[PDB]
């Protein structure tokens, strides 16, 4: 028998990459591929915002003088923030911009662990020289899709959590060029991440989840 | 005549998609949503987009 090993992990772009498992035997290629696609797509640790606390606004369906968007638009934009933390789960950020100009993820005061991978993400647009916006974004780890309905002060606004560092996984079993033994194939897996997870770590973690779940009937 | 003051309070909910909500098209094809299938179980084309 032959046991696959990671050989080449290329990164065409910062979001999507291509992992390769070279020495896969006949049959096990597709079997490994489908399982490693489902596990990768469904269960993978990731960080996303959970609670946002603006300075002046009270509820979600309320405008704010100085911001070109409703608070609902700001919350929706905040939901799609690619934040990678290194340490504790609950970490609270702070944004403070005053002046006409599109606020971005760079304006968020970075701490020693949190590092925003996309500094150009636009949150809101200030349209006056005498306007100011301040928020307290709480970012916590998670797994899967946790709505805001299942999960107290009037100021606090709840935003649905979408912890998923993987967006699009597509594999393709190609016939390997291993000359000594024929019928061998390689498994090329392409993963479109959001910029928080590393392809090698994600692949390894999915494989280990499969391994732990395999210990039941063994 | 006879009332002193009235108070009106407005409540706002955010309904989402639930199994049973009718969702039809423009041409005339109608039908309720049956099951919210997870993304991984939905059919995916060659490029991977489900």
């Amino acid at each position: 028998f032959l046991k696959p090993r990671l050989v080449d992990i290329e990164q065409v772009s910062s979001t999507h990459a291509k992992v390769t498992l070279e020495p896969l035997e006949r049959g096990f290629g597709h079997t490994l591929g489908n399982a490693l696609r489902r596990i990768l797509l469904s269960s993978m640790p990731g960080c996303a915002v959970t609670e946002v606390e603006i300075d002046g606004v009270l509820h979600e369906y309320s405008t704010k003088e100085g911001v070109q968007e409703d608070i609902l638009e700001i919350l929706l934009n905040l939901k799609g923030l690619a934040v990678r933390v290194q340490g504790k789960d609950e970490v609270i950020l702070t944004l403070n911009k005053s002046g006409i100009g599109p606020v971005t993820a760079a304006d968020i005061t970075h701490d020693g662990d949190v590092e925003i991978v996309k500094p150009q993400h636009v949150i809101c647009h200030l349209t006056d020289e005498n306007a100011s916006i301040s928020m307290r974004i709480k970012v916590q780890r998670g797994r899967g899709y946790v709505p805001a309905s299942t999960r107290r002060p009037i100021g606090r606004l709840l935003v649905d959590a979408c912890y998923s560092p993987v967006e699009r996984i597509a594999y393709n079993v190609e016939a390997a060029r291993v000359e000594q033994r024929t019928d061998l194939d390689k498994l090329v897996i392409e993963m479109e991440t959001n910029g928080t997870i590393d392809p090698e770590e994600a692949i390894r973690r999915a494989a280990t989840i499969l391994a732990e779940q395999l210990e039941a009937f063994v | 005549p006879g009332v002193l003051k009235i108070v009106k309070v407005y409540l706002a909910v955010k309904r989402r998609i639930q199994p049973g909500d009718k969702m039809a098209g423009r041409h005339g094809n109608k039908g309720v949503i049956s099951k919210i299938n997870p993304i991984e179980d939905m059919p995916y084309d060659e490029n991977g987009t489900p």
